[PDB]
């Protein structure tokens, strides 16, 4: 359907939330913090 | 006629993400290779493994004996149609040619199933077919094959009260659920952990009871989880034998803070290395914390961070950016504070919300009958 | 369409653009904006530093005002950003000030600057002390003291009674 | 050439002819009702 | 052996919907149309769709006494152009079935728009619209006969000034037709109301956007609100204008809210990426606001190819990197530039801190200012009371400076519980669902 | 309090730890249980809405 301007123009991704969230942020998910014991 | 073929699947995702080793691929590759027929496992495997020194010889010796059995059918086309029996063609190729799909992933299987297929004198006869495509579709990840013919045990295979191969097919929902993003499926369709007893999917029994624990920690309300994985003494056994598991689940009912990580540590590396958890292993994590941290929050109003370090051992800002990331999922609201350092909960969802969500629904809900009852008038 | 370069322009779309905010219209700043998004991508530097000023201002700026008055120094926008220097505005003189905080200067706000002339003392002393009525700001009300009642249950028992009468409207 | 087109203007009070009939219409329904 | 068919179905689509419009249009007034005569929209997408063919059904149109079926059967027959669109006025002027003219006047006339030759006949339409234009302008001084233009012919005339928008469009701009549209709109104003004016205001500022800029204000007094909305898909795209309007006039708070009524009361489906493309530059002014959640709740694969910047770009929304911000700016600014793109770019960062102060102010009941000058990549404890002030900016969270060093004194806002705040707005929801029950009066008014 | 419960609220500095809730309140609860299964009867009645007109 023309509408006259616009014709001019779960397989991995529910996570993608939980992804972008640790996109940076706690990338490894344990390799700190099963270590964080042990820092203080 | 599954297990080490499973395992081969194993394989699969044990050399798919770490390089640690690089000769697995030829010691139980290559001990898989020689046993089962397996052709296919090498020959999809000859790319995406190494150089494979000369690898054709050896394995033309069996391919040789493939062509041996291939050539018997062959002749066994013509030689079973002399036998005067009924279907004894496709009674003797159904048997050498579901040997074929053991062989070959995908050319025994087209050139057999529609075959042996034609005639359906019981469900068996469908199912072991059905079996045969949910074998490969665990080895390439497929969906039409190891969708459609549950379709197809959902069309016929629901008569007879044979139990067995129909609480197989709960499994296989089960493990295609949780294969993908499973909450409910798998503890709903695992429930049957004790009476199953013997299958290749049941490769390890007991790790079938890892599984089942590892989605009904989560599926599970507390009340249904002490029912459970309490007061489940037929499944105590085979969780009474798991140490860190057993430790996990009854510190997590014993509310025993500072383990939680060591065990949740213990489950993490586990999920690093069991296939079907790449959509999982980072999300499991976030889960189960915040599912801890459900009664962690019911417990208190009154309730410091130094309590809580002092109940994980070093959780002081990191659990202050942790939470204030969880608070930021919407989940989990505290007032998690500065100085004055009081974490303070609320009360449910009552008050005004559940008041909101009737018209919360009837926003786009009565949005559906004003523009239907605008359907009428153009 | 055979219009020259004329380089008087880009500082008369200045000005007015410079007056334009100072006057608050940030819609007409963006209309000013829309009605020529070619040049004021790159080239156009008399608009393209009024668009760093409302990248400073997007910022909400009274750090800015300073910062960014820093690199205008002689293009005769003197009128208009005066008027720029007038609309400096005085939300902490509507929050905590009216004779005492000692001093608010470390904050690059114009007005705020220049200790005690007679110049903010009559700021802040001007025209009174910005809120009004029943309080100082030498103890801040936080805002402005409503707090007034529940006086408008009964006005929503109004709503009630025509409520009632729009139900025997609908019967 | 104001006095022509105002006739046509005249069936948006026809709209009230077809409500009319429709509730005596209406009525009709209820007299039966009430005999019964 | 297939144009055999549509010479028997083509035909019985004039003969059903046309025949059956036209007669019944004769008499049963306001059921003369709009039970199966605007079935023409789809209809006649459809006999754009449904099926040489261009001079045969555009001869000898006007007749005598009523043959169009005689003469509808021999252009059935005949299937085995520089006068000849203007042919049904060259046969003879038509003379009588004034709700035929545009109809005859819009349905051979307007396959070429489908045919796609563009060069020769464009211009044919255009004079072909001078004459169905001479109807829309004689209509009232040579037609004093009954009404037979409102009730059917309006209702077909907007939708023909749709197919006057696909010809004008092609070649150039309009002006004069804004000023001839006004003009239908003074002859709709207070006789009968058409849509027509708000049919070319949505092509007046989706021309305008980009060409000119004055003219939201003259909606402000032009706006005329209409509510009757019949379609709902007119009125659909005409809030998505005026909100890429209201997003131009950082207008935000008001823009979420009925772009997401805009989304919502479209009912569509074809997912070539129609409703998609329009809903990504809708869920723009979510990026505008300093608040959006996941995408992945909006994502259909199909729009994933022109999305490849909008993923990134709302992964530097949630996150608040300069590197993400100026390489998605450069990189991933193509194919937004042609809908307008760059006044999220000034403000990006406002989006971080909004983000940002979101998370902690929900988050913390007291935050330090020394401190959230370092949450995010703020850059002093002054930016930081500058923040501060700037967070306030409209009246939110109470977030009073500890006004000696104690850097803020900020709590958390209460009384939310259930007291007189929810019903001091469940006046407004029962009003909101009396409304409703007058929806309800009307539906007993259909009848 | 965490495992099992009566319903007490830590109630720290009060003196009483008042025991208290209100569980018939089940009108709104029983007409969300209405309105979830209303609307799947609307929807289950708009196919036939939708589609014998066209």
């Amino acid at each position: 359907m023309s509408e006259k301007k616009q014709p001019v123009d779960e397989d991995n991704w529910d996570d993608d939330n939980v992804e972008d969230d640790f996109s940076n942020q706690l990338r490894a998910e344990l390799e700190k913090h099963g270590y964080k014991m042990e820092t203080s | 006629p599954k297990n080490p073929d499973l395992r081969i699947a194993q394989l699969r995702f044990l050399l798919s993400l770490p390089e640690h080793r690089g000769d697995a691929a030829v010691r139980d590759e290559l001990m898989a290779a020689v046993r089962d027929n397996n052709m296919a496992p090498y020959y999809e495997a000859l790319c995406k493994s190494l150089d494979w020194q000369i690898d054709v010889d050896l394995l033309n010796k069996m391919k040789k004996a493939n062509e041996d059995e291939l050539k018997r059918l062959d002749e066994e086309l013509e030689d079973a149609e002399k036998n005067l029996g009924e279907s004894e063609i496709r009674d003797a190729m159904m048997a050498k040619a579901e040997y074929l799909c053991r062989i070959g992933d995908k050319e025994g299987a087209l050139t057999a199933f529609r075959k042996t297929y034609d005639k359906t004198v019981a469900l068996g006869h469908r199912l072991d077919i059905v079996f045969y495509l949910l074998r490969i579709g665990l080895f390439y990840m497929d969906n039409d094959l190891i969708t459609r013919n549950t379709e197809k045990a959902k069309s016929l295979i629901e008569e007879g009260g044979d139990w067995d191969r129909r609480n197989r097919l709960k499994v296989y929902q089960g493990l295609y659920c949780v294969a993908i993003r499973d909450f409910k499926q798998a503890a709903e369709l695992f429930l049957d952990t004790v009476s199953t007893f013997t299958s290749y999917e049941l490769m390890d029994y007991k790790t079938f009871v890892t599984y089942t624990v590892y989605v009904s920690m989560i599926a599970l309300e507390r009340p249904d989880l002490r029912e459970k994985v309490i007061k489940g003494a037929e499944i105590l056994e085979v969780l009474h034998s798991l140490p860190a598991v057993r430790q996990y689940l009854f510190s997590l009912y014993e509310c025993r803070y500072s383990v939680f990580f060591q065990s949740l540590a213990v489950v993490e590396q586990e999920m690093k290395k069991d296939w079907l958890f790449a959509p999982h292993y980072r999300y499991y994590v976030r889960e189960m914390r915040i599912h801890a941290y459900s009664q962690l929050l019911e417990s208190y109003r009154s309730l410091t961070l130094g309590y809580m370090a002092e109940a994980f051992g070093v959780g002081v800002e990191f659990i202050d950016q942790e939470l204030s990331r969880f608070i930021a999922a919407g989940r989990l609201h505290c007032k998690i504070d500065k100085v004055n350092e009081i974490v303070e909960t609320n009360r449910p969802d009552s008050k005004n919300w559940q008041y909101q969500e009737t018209i919360k629904k009837g926003d786009l809900l009565l949005n559906r009958v004003q523009k239907l009852s605008r359907v009428i008038n153009m | 369409e055979q219009l020259p370069e004329s380089a008087y322009m880009h500082q008369l779309l200045g000005l007015n653009l410079l007056f334009l905010l100072s006057q608050n219209r940030v819609a007409e700043f963006h209309t000013e904006l829309e009605r020529l998004p070619a040049k004021d991508i790159q080239t156009n530097v008399y608009i393209k530093h009024p668009v760093s000023l409302e990248q400073y201002l997007m910022e909400g700026s009274y750090n800015k005002v300073f910062l960014a008055k820093g690199n205008i120094p002689a293009e005769s926008y003197t009128f208009f950003i005066d008027i720029l220097l007038d609309t400096i505005r005085d939300e902490i003189a509507g929050c905590i000030e009216k004779a005492y905080e000692k001093i608010l200067f470390t904050e690059a706000t114009r007005i705020l600057f220049f200790n005690t002339p007679k110049k903010m003392t009559d700021y802040a002393k001007k025209r009174g002390w910005v809120l009004g009525p029943n309080n100082y700001y030498s103890f801040a009300s936080q805002q402005q003291k409503p707090e007034d009642t529940t006086i408008p249950s009964t006005e929503l028992a109004k709503q009630v009674i025509e409520y009632a009468r729009q139900l025997e409207m609908i019967v | 050439y104001l006095s022509k087109i105002e006739e046509l203007q005249l069936i948006v009070n026809d709209k009230s002819q077809n409500l009319r009939r429709l509730q005596a219409q209406r009525n009709e329904l209820n007299a039966k009702v009430r005999l019964l | 052996p297939p144009p055999p068919a549509p010479q028997d179905v083509e035909m019985k689509e004039e003969a059903a919907t046309g025949g059956g419009s036209t007669g019944e249009a004769d008499g049963k007034t306001a059921a003369a149309a709009a039970e199966h005569s605007q079935r023409e929209l789809d209809t006649v997408t459809l006999e754009d769709i449904k099926e040489g063919k261009e001079p045969r059904f555009v001869l000898r149109a006007l007749r005598m006494l009523p043959s169009t079926s005689r003469r509808l059967n021999h252009y059935v027959l005949y299937k085995a152009l520089l006068p000849f669109l203007e042919e049904p006025m060259d046969t003879e002027a038509d003379l009588q079935f004034r709700p035929r003219t545009g109809k005859a006047a819009s349905t051979p006339l307007l396959p070429e728009v489908e045919a796609y030759l563009q060069l020769l006949v464009v211009i044919f339409m255009m004079n072909s619209k001078r004459y169905k234009e001479a109807q829309k302008i004689s209509d009232d001084l040579m037609q004093k006969i009954s009404t037979q233009n409102r009730r059917a012919l309006d209702l077909v005339a907007a939708k023909c000034y749709y197919y006057h928008a696909r010809v004008y469009e092609f070649l150039d701009k309009l002006d004069v037709v804004r000023s001839f549209l006004h003009a239908r709109l003074r002859t709709a104003t207070l006789r009968h109301d058409a849509d027509g004016q708000a049919t070319l205001l949505n092509l007046l500022l989706r021309n305008y956007l980009h060409y000119s800029l004055y003219d939201q204000a003259e909606k402000l007094v032009s706006k005329s609100v209409f509510p009757e909305q019949a379609n709902n898909n007119e009125w659909a795209r005409y809030l998505y204008y005026t909100g890429r309007i209201k997003a131009i006039q950082l207008e935000y708070s008001e823009a979420r809210r009925t772009m997401t009524n805009a989304l919502r009361k479209a009912p569509q489906h074809t997912a070539v990426g129609f409703k998609q493309t329009v809903h990504k530059l809708l869920i723009v002014v979510e990026l505008l606001l300093g608040e959006i959640p996941d995408r992945l709740q909006f994502r259909q694969p199909s729009l994933k190819r022109s999305l490849m910047p909008y993923f990134l770009l709302t992964q530097a929304v949630r996150t608040g990197n300069l590197a993400k911000f100026n390489q998605v700016l450069d990189q991933f600014g193509e194919k937004f530039q042609a809908d307008g793109t760059y006044t999220l770019i000034i403000r990006l960062r406002h989006n971080v801190i909004k983000t940002g102060v979101r998370m902690i102010s929900l988050s913390y009941s007291r935050i330090s200012l020394a401190d959230i000058a370092q949450k995010l990549q703020l850059d002093s404890p002054e930016d930081a009371e500058f923040i501060v002030a700037k967070a306030i900016r409209d009246g939110v969270i109470e977030a009073s400076i500890n006004h000696e060093k104690g850097y803020v004194q900020s709590k958390e806002m209460i009384d939310i519980y259930s007291t007189r705040e929810p019903q001091l707005a469940f006046h407004q929801r029962i009003s909101f669902c009396l409304d409703i029950h007058n929806m309800s009066v009307k539906a007993m008014r259909f009848p | 309090i965490l495992d099992k419960k009566f319903h007490g609220i830590l109630d720290q500095g009060e003196g009483v730890l008042i025991i208290f809730d209100e569980p018939p309140v089940d009108k709104t609860y029983e007409a969300a249980l209405e309105t979830i299964q209303n609307m799947s009867k609307v929807v289950d009645s708009l196919y036939n809405k939708a589609k014998k007109l066209t």
